[PDB]
DNA sequence: ATCTGTT
């Protein structure tokens, strides 16, 4: 068919920034394995013709076809890390940034691919280091490397000296300086080389809290499971990319709606235990074989947001409007203008009527057809 | 308060300092002892 | 549970966050930007007397509530959506603040708002307020309370303003911002693609370069006169750099978050001769925002503002009707009198220190408190309970000779007392607030010749194993214990201690807890030697440390 | 005592000083490991009355003999900063002597003066337990003024203190950034204001906990309502709004 | 009657 794009959010236990600058400059002196912690994949619309929600809910559940392994024969997959993306303008801003690309078509590339996406084991640097995609990875990395050059040689230009040959002019230094520097492989080597503290120090500022410890997220996204995979995947990835009416709600507004999100369960052999916290194997294991990261209950969770949404905000609306009107054409002393007020607002928000409606918006099939 | 019975002393001075025309407070105990 | 909590505070924050994100992307005219040579010209005056009039324009958004009533949410959904500059009015709010932002999913360090427009230590000992102004508009406009503001607050203005123009190198223009967009120019790109770049390589630039929409929580404590100065600032630094959104013609926007009704503002002053130290209130920013006429009208607060009402932990009925009687101002009837008649004992009950153990007391000057404080320290000697020993320690101060003179000759009046002159600046030369609250003793003071000086000498009271509070930031050194074995080794399982501590001493914190497991070890025999504990599990675990061991 | 009387780990493990991170982290999960594991051990071997008892660890030996504390020397032990918001205990003062603090001392001051007649005459430190019951040592707390008059600015006077206070009393002003359990009130009569009584009636979550020695509503008192006419206007406008 | 900003 075509390419299936994959966003892959990875980690690594030990300094992440430092593997990543010497898996890119060939320096194979610090790569270390990768662990894919979540990942989504879409194809290509191809068809401006807006499906239904029954139809791309079918179009979504045939990919994840039964083991979490993708229906596909080539791939092409973006690897990234936490951090916001400058210079764009939208509703929101963006909460991950994409850090290199690959592309895998090859057998063994594929079913290397597979067998991480399905059961979780790490990434060995030598299929990255082959399948990388050299015009589109250094795409991303081409003014970063201007601005360091400028900014190590902003060093008192002053393009003076005249003598015989040396009168080169005001403007030409940095013309010929800029002229000279290539913005590919060769020079991100020569700075590392040659100024590693301070590129370290640069990159580290551009992808803020992208270094954080596997109890962070076990506190943060968990500390069930079906939430711990469910509003991870969404918040991270799925919310910006999709940007529908709910890219404007926190962490606890989503955990609050799939907290409604209820249907069947089935209990786990064993479960993950602390003291194993320390490094990232044992949660992308537990996360990667879960049963809520492939079928129908993976395709039908933002459908849900959109419609859980709706529907509150249709009541609240109509609520609010009723009592303005009535708020501002009132003649009557303070103390009855008080009494009103509160007592309009404890009937209209009273803790039973909340209870009931909460439980008249609740599920138990992700099929929208069968809600 | 809850269910209980509340004694107290009040005071009505008519010097000019103090007030008068108004009445003061000096304290409160509890009588329930003797339900 | 958890869920109908929150159902009603996250449905009804989404117009502020609308309303928000419309003011702040209006674009000014190109004849109404402040320009450089504004501050230059101030740079080079003597006096207030020669300021003209001038704007210089901002916009508002309020949030008041009462204290109780859940305002942080909104700052809490703010900074994870828009992109913003949070602060604080104080360093308790400051860290109250960073505690519930960190706590909820992330963020930066939290600072003042004086630290961020450029406040330092000696600004802290000026006169405010010294030269007359009149208004002199019929209902003045902007640029008349403008003027009157920065008149009333000259000396730090000043110092501020030719200490920024100094600083930058003389004459020389700064290059953080410049050298890029030359560059961006001569190699034909997009707009604001290499310039937005230089906070990334550059660590040191202030923060005021980075947005234009600023936050102050707590903002019923600062006084009228700083909200000309800090949008003074703003407007300086962005025309110093020429960062790129000051060529976007864009203005600040503020956020004030707080509560008008319980909360106040104070300004003291000292007169000399008679070494009399005299406090008043004043206004402060939002009863300034709401009461006056011309800020209503061009600031627009009737579209900008937000009210928060319910309290979240009252669970009584009369104590909420009492509370709000007392809130909105409504008239007082007998049934309140009625009520608030449980609560009174005599006077001599609340003063004995042997009633009401563990209460705090509320009084409403420096006297009694100390009054008080040292009844209850003589009574906690003679009728000892136990487990309360009370100790003293000395403090002092030392003075300059030479300044001393100098001071006595500026001022005149050669008859002068030590004594004298430091009893009446008790409250000027003490870092906190507090000093005047503690049981101290006769005072005493000599002269240190050779050297120069004088130093008083006193001792201070304190009692053994008592909650005590820092009012200060003082540098700490751990050097042991970690309680219990089930507390130690819960310590020990997780590592957030690690985290707390900054990311550079990662490997100092893991030497120190190996070095106190290390020495943590024996005295098990100790524990052990408790009576009557066993005959053949002591040769049990023997052999089990042992086989452990190998 | 057997003849691992003890702990004779300690006379056949020698753990020599530390090396690069890779050797410090080993060695750090290596000694975590034993002490869970010796720690597993006792715990089986005896439980509850093991779980409660009394702990202490040093870096160095120290005694405590009254209300003093004789320590060697404090070497070692990450430094850190002290909050505002945190709550700790008063264990006792010292008279060891630290390089740290006076190197800094030394340094951000270039008052020589001072620095050596304090060096002459020592003052104690005072040693603190958090929460957590770690024992800290703080520095001292020394402060300068200088006066500003007319238009010149002179250094006059320097203060060193300890700087801890207690929440056992205060006055009514201080207390409206606070939050308190148990409140006792002390009105006093000609100077009564409303609003005083309504910051200071409003520190607590219940009114279980409240006292007073007058009621502040059979008095006389002074009103002002100029703020709550402006917030009650404010509720009647179609275009402000309202959160519950 | 009376508080708080500065490593
Ligand atoms: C049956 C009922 N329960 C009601 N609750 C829960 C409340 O008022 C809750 C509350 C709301 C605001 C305050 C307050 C406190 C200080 C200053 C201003 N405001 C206190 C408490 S209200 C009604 S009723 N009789 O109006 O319908």
């Amino acid at each position: 068919g075509t390419p299936v794009e994959v966003t892959a959010l990875y980690a690594t236990d030990g300094c992440v920034i430092t593997s990543s600058i010497a898996l890119l400059t060939n320096s194979l002196l610090g790569a270390e394995p990768v662990y894919i912690f979540s990942y989504d994949a879409y194809t290509h619309d191809g068809r401006a013709d807006g499906p239904t929600e029954q139809d791309r809910f079918e179009e979504s559940r045939a990919l994840y076809q039964a083991s979490g392994g993708l229906n596909g024969d080539s791939f092409r997959v973006t690897f990234c890390l936490l951090g916001t993306e400058v210079g764009g303008t939208h509703q929101a801003r963006g909460r991950t940034r994409p850090m290199f690309v690959c592309r895998f078509e090859r057998a063994d590339d594929v079913a290397a691919l597979q067998d991480a996406l399905a059961h979780g084991t790490p990434l060995q640097p030598d299929h990255i280091a082959a399948t990388l995609d050299a015009e589109a990875t250094f795409a991303l990395h081409a003014n970063m490397i201007l601005a360091l050059t400028v900014a190590i040689n902003n060093a008192s230009p002053r393009t003076g000296r005249d003598a015989a040959a040396a009168q080169y002019d005001q403007g030409a230094s940095l013309r010929s300086l800029v002229g000279r520097t290539s913005l590919g492989q060769r020079g991100l080597t020569t700075l590392y080389v040659h100024h590693e503290v301070r590129v370290l120090a640069a990159y580290r500022r551009a992808y803020y809290g992208s270094a954080q410890s596997p109890f962070w997220f076990l506190s943060k996204f968990g500390p069930d499971e079906k939430s711990l995979v469910l509003t991870t995947r969404y918040y991270l990835l799925q919310a910006q990319r999709l940007g529908g009416a709910g890219a404007t709600y926190d962490l606890q507004a989503i955990k609050d709606i799939c907290a409604t999100y209820a249907i069947p369960h089935a209990p786990r052999p064993d479960t993950v235990s602390a003291a194993s916290l320390t490094s990232f194997a044992a949660i992308t294991r537990f996360c990667c074989t879960s049963q809520y990261a492939r079928g129908a209950a993976a395709a039908g969770f933002p459908l849900y947001v959109e419609r859980r949404i709706a529907a509150d905000v249709r009541e609240t609306s109509a609520l609010e409007k009723f009592i303005t009107h009535d708020r501002s054409c009132l003649r009557v002393s303070d103390r009855e203008f008080i009494t009103y007020i509160y007592l309009a607002h404890f009937e209209c928000f009273s803790p039973p009527r909340l209870a009931t409606h909460l439980r008249a918006v609740t599920t138990h099939d992700p099929n929208p057809a069968a809600s | 308060a809850n269910n209980r019975l509340c004694v107290s002393l009040c005071q009505q001075c008519f010097a000019a300092k103090c007030d008068s025309n108004r009445l003061h407070t000096l304290f409160t105990i509890d009588a329930g002892t003797p339900c | 549970a958890e869920a109908f909590l929150n159902f009603t505070s996250m449905h009804g924050v989404q117009p502020i966050l609308k309303r928000i994100r419309e003011l702040s992307q209006q674009q000014l005219d190109g004849a109404q930007v402040p320009h450089l040579q504004w501050f230059r010209d101030v740079a080079a005056l003597e006096s207030p007397a020669g300021l003209p009039l001038r704007e210089f324009p901002f916009a508002v958004y309020l949030i008041t509530g009462n204290a109780g009533s859940g305002k942080s949410t909104c700052v809490q959904t703010i900074n994870e959506v828009l992109d913003c500059v949070v602060t604080g009015a104080t360093r308790i709010a400051a860290q109250n603040m960073y505690a519930k932002l960190s706590g909820a999913f992330l963020s930066r360090p939290i600072n003042t708002i004086f630290h961020e427009f450029g406040f330092r230590g000696n600004h802290v000992q000026a006169q405010l307020g010294q030269y007359p102004y009149t208004l002199t508009s019929n209902p003045a406009s902007l640029e008349d309370l403008q003027r009157r503001d920065l008149t009333y607050y000259w000396e730090v203005i000043l110092d501020l303003t030719k200490r920024a123009l100094a600083a930058s190198g003389g004459e020389e223009l700064r290059n953080e911002f410049r050298a890029l967009a030359a560059l961006e120019r001569t190699l034909g790109l997009a707009e604001g693609a290499l310039t937005r770049l230089a906070p990334a390589t550059h660590g040191a630039l202030p923060a005021f370069t980075r947005s234009n929409v600023i936050v102050i929580d707590e903002a019923g404590l600062l006084g009228r006169h700083l909200l000309t100065a800090v949008v003074y600032c703003w407007w300086m630094i962005n025309a110093l750099y020429h960062t790129p959104q000051y060529a976007a013609r864009l203005r600040p926007v503020l956020v004030c978050v707080g509560s008008p009704t319980q909360t106040a503002s104070l300004e003291s002053t000292f007169e000399h001769q008679k070494l009399r130290c005299s406090v008043r209130q004043s206004e402060n920013v939002l009863t300034y925002l709401i009461c006056n006429r011309t800020l209503r009208e061009y600031a627009r607060l009737s579209y900008s503002w937000a009210i928060f009402i319910n309290n979240k932990r009252c669970v009584e009925h009369e104590f909420g009707n009492l509370m709000k009687v007392l809130e909105y101002g409504l008239p007082i009837t007998e049934e309140h009198m009625q009520f608030v008649d449980r609560f009174v004992v005599p006077e001599n009950y609340i003063t004995n220190p042997a009633n009401l153990p563990g209460w705090t007391r509320l009084f409403s000057s420096h006297k009694e408190v100390s009054a008080y404080m040292a009844k209850l320290h003589a009574y906690l000697k003679v009728t000892r309970e136990g487990e309360f020993v009370v100790f003293t320690l000395p403090v002092l101060t030392f003075v300059s000779v030479k300044e001393f003179d100098e001071y006595r000759r500026l001022t005149h009046q050669p008859g002068l007392t030590i004594e004298k002159w430091l009893t009446a600046n008790a409250s000027r030369i003490t870092n906190y607030s507090q000093s005047q609250d503690q049981d101290a003793g006769h005072m005493r003071c000599e002269v240190h010749s050779k050297q120069q000086l004088v130093v008083a000498r006193n001792d201070v009271t304190y009692v053994l194993n008592s909650q005590i509070a820092v009012t200060a930031r003082l540098r700490k050194l751990v050097f042991g214990f970690s309680g219990t074995f089930r507390a130690f080794e819960a310590v020990l399982r997780d590592d957030s201690f690690v985290k707390t501590q900054g990311e550079t001493s990662v490997e100092f914190a893991y030497r120190f807890l190996s070095r106190l497991i290390f020495s943590g070890l024996i005295s098990f025999y100790n524990f052990l030697q408790r009576p009557g504990l066993d005959a053949t599990q002591r040769t049990l675990a023997y052999a089990r440390m042992g086989e452990l061991t190998a | 005592l057997d003849e691992q009387q003890l702990d004779v780990f300690y006379c056949h493990y020698t753990p020599g000083e530390p090396e690069t991170t890779a050797a410090v982290h080993t060695q750090f999960a290596l000694l975590k490991r034993a002490f869970l594991g010796r720690f597993r051990i006792l715990q089986e071997l005896f439980g509850e009355a093991f779980e409660v008892a009394p702990f202490s660890t040093y870096v160095d030996n120290v005694i405590f003999r009254g209300c003093e504390m004789l320590t060697g020397s404090p070497r070692g032990g990450l430094m850190s900063v002290a909050l505002q918001t945190d709550n700790y205990t008063l264990m006792g003062y010292t008279y060891a002597r630290v390089f740290a603090f006076a190197d800094e001392l030394r340094r951000r001051h270039a008052t020589a003066n001072v620095a050596e007649l304090l060096e002459e005459a020592p003052l104690p430190y005072v040693v603190l337990r958090d929460q957590h019951g770690f024992m800290s040592v703080v520095n001292t707390n020394i402060s300068e003024f200088v006066e500003s008059i007319d238009s010149t600015e002179l250094a006059m006077a320097i203060n060193a203190d300890y700087g801890i206070s207690s929440k056992l009393a205060m006055t009514i002003t201080r207390s409206q950034g606070l939050s308190l359990d148990k409140v006792a009130i002390c009105f006093t009569p000609g100077n009564l204001r409303l609003n005083s009584a309504y910051v200071a009636m409003s520190r607590t979550t219940s009114s279980e906990f409240l006292r007073m020695n007058l009621n502040p509503l059979r008095e006389r008192h002074e009103r002002d309502d100029v703020i709550s006419e402006h917030i009650l206007s404010a509720l009647r406008d179609p275009n402000v709004v309202i959160v519950y």
